[PDB]
């Protein structure tokens, strides 16, 4: 019974931040970890970071100065904030959790652009 | 960092045919490599984790080997149901990286 | 005696308990830290007839035999005096034991308490194998 589901906008103005939902199902909070992967529409999958199963975080070098995630074991759901989002922040952001080193479930993902 | 190197970014292939689709590692991943398979519209889907070991259900047409930075992921026999593109991510500590995909396609 | 993590991840290794029900062997490290923190020789008593044995800690009423505790049902044939050698072999099959499904790992509490939902393969990390 486990299933992951990304809620967002889909629409953003530039200089806004980029805030998207993770809400799981079936699994334990606490004994697995969810990682963040977006995917430019018509490019390739790009890792954004993760958040363990005991709380801890770990963003790609990248992004790491403006993505902040959050566990809420009261919906049961992940927050990723993505700050001052330029145009290239446009893409599908996928929530998939990491049973053992493996991404084993995976969301449907939620496109989100960035206008202008 | 750990960067991935994986090549070829498409190849064409007939049903029936062997293709294999390899990940070079920037470092020493220790075997800790996974390959996802992705259809047009959806999201990507586990095939193979820790460089050989299947995820359940997949098919046997399916393999890896490797070892080191050098690693291998082989489709057995191309059929219809396999045109996709395949990644591979690597899971040596953090942060990953996904290889940028190969695009398996029908020839002709 | 008291093995290292490297030491021991080897043994493991060796063992079978690489990707063992595809349970990656910092699992099997970060639980023997622990349970039994790298000691062979290790005895813990519980809030019955219980105790555990060894570097996996393995119970006296399901699992080995002590002649001491009531109920002893004894699933791994074997002597609790086995589990407390320098040799984790008698201890590993056992441990094979008892993980049956893919998801038999949760047994050990150290484990499912400080080892599920971390970074396991950190305690594999840095030897060399």
């Amino acid at each position: 019974q486990v299933q992951l589901q990304e809620s967002g906008p889909g629409l953003v103005r530039p200089s806004q931040t980029l805030s998207l939902t993770c809400t799981v199902s079936g699994f334990s909070l606490t004994g697995y970890g969810v990682n963040w992967v977006r995917q430019p529409p018509g490019r390739g999958l790009e890792w954004i970071g993760m958040i363990w199963g005991d709380g801890n975080t770990d963003y790609n070098s990248a992004l790491k100065s403006r993505v902040t995630m959050l566990k809420d074991t009261s919906k049961n759901q992940f927050s990723l904030r993505l700050s001052s989002v330029t145009a290239a922040d446009t893409a599908v952001y996928y929530c998939a959790r990491e049973r053992d080193y493996r991404l084993d479930y995976w969301g449907q993902g939620s496109l989100v652009t960035v206008s202008s | 960092d750990i960067q991935m190197t994986q090549s070829p970014s498409s190849l064409s292939a007939s049903v029936g045919d062997r293709v294999t689709i390899t990940c070079r590692a920037s470092g020493n991943i220790h075997n800790y490599l996974a390959w996802y398979q992705q259809k047009p519209g959806k999201a990507p889907k586990l095939l193979i984790y820790y460089t050989t070991t299947l995820a359940d259900g997949v098919p046997s047409r399916f393999s890896g080997s490797g070892s080191g930075t050098d690693y291998t992921f082989t489709i057995s026999s191309l059929q219809p149901e396999d045109i996709a593109t395949y990644y591979c991510q690597h899971f040596w500590s953090t942060p990953r990286t996904f290889g940028q995909g190969t695009k398996v396609e029908i020839k002709r | 005696k008291v093995f290292g993590r490297c030491e021991l991840a080897a043994a493991m290794k060796r063992h079978g308990l690489d990707n063992y029900r595809g349970y990656s062997l910092g699992n099997w490290v970060c639980a023997a830290k622990f349970e039994s923190n790298f000691n062979t020789q290790a005895t813990n008593r519980n809030t019955d007839g219980s105790t555990d044995y060894g570097i996996l800690q393995i119970n006296s009423r399901w699992w080995c035999n002590d002649g001491r505790t009531p109920g002893s049902r004894n699933l791994c044939n074997i002597p609790c005096s086995a589990l407390l050698s320098s040799d984790i072999t008698a201890s590993v099959n056992c441990a094979k034991k008892i993980v049956s499904d893919g998801n038999g790992m949760n047994a050990w509490v150290a484990w499912r308490n400080r080892c599920k939902g971390t970074d396991v393969q950190a305690w594999i990390r840095g030897c060399r194998l």
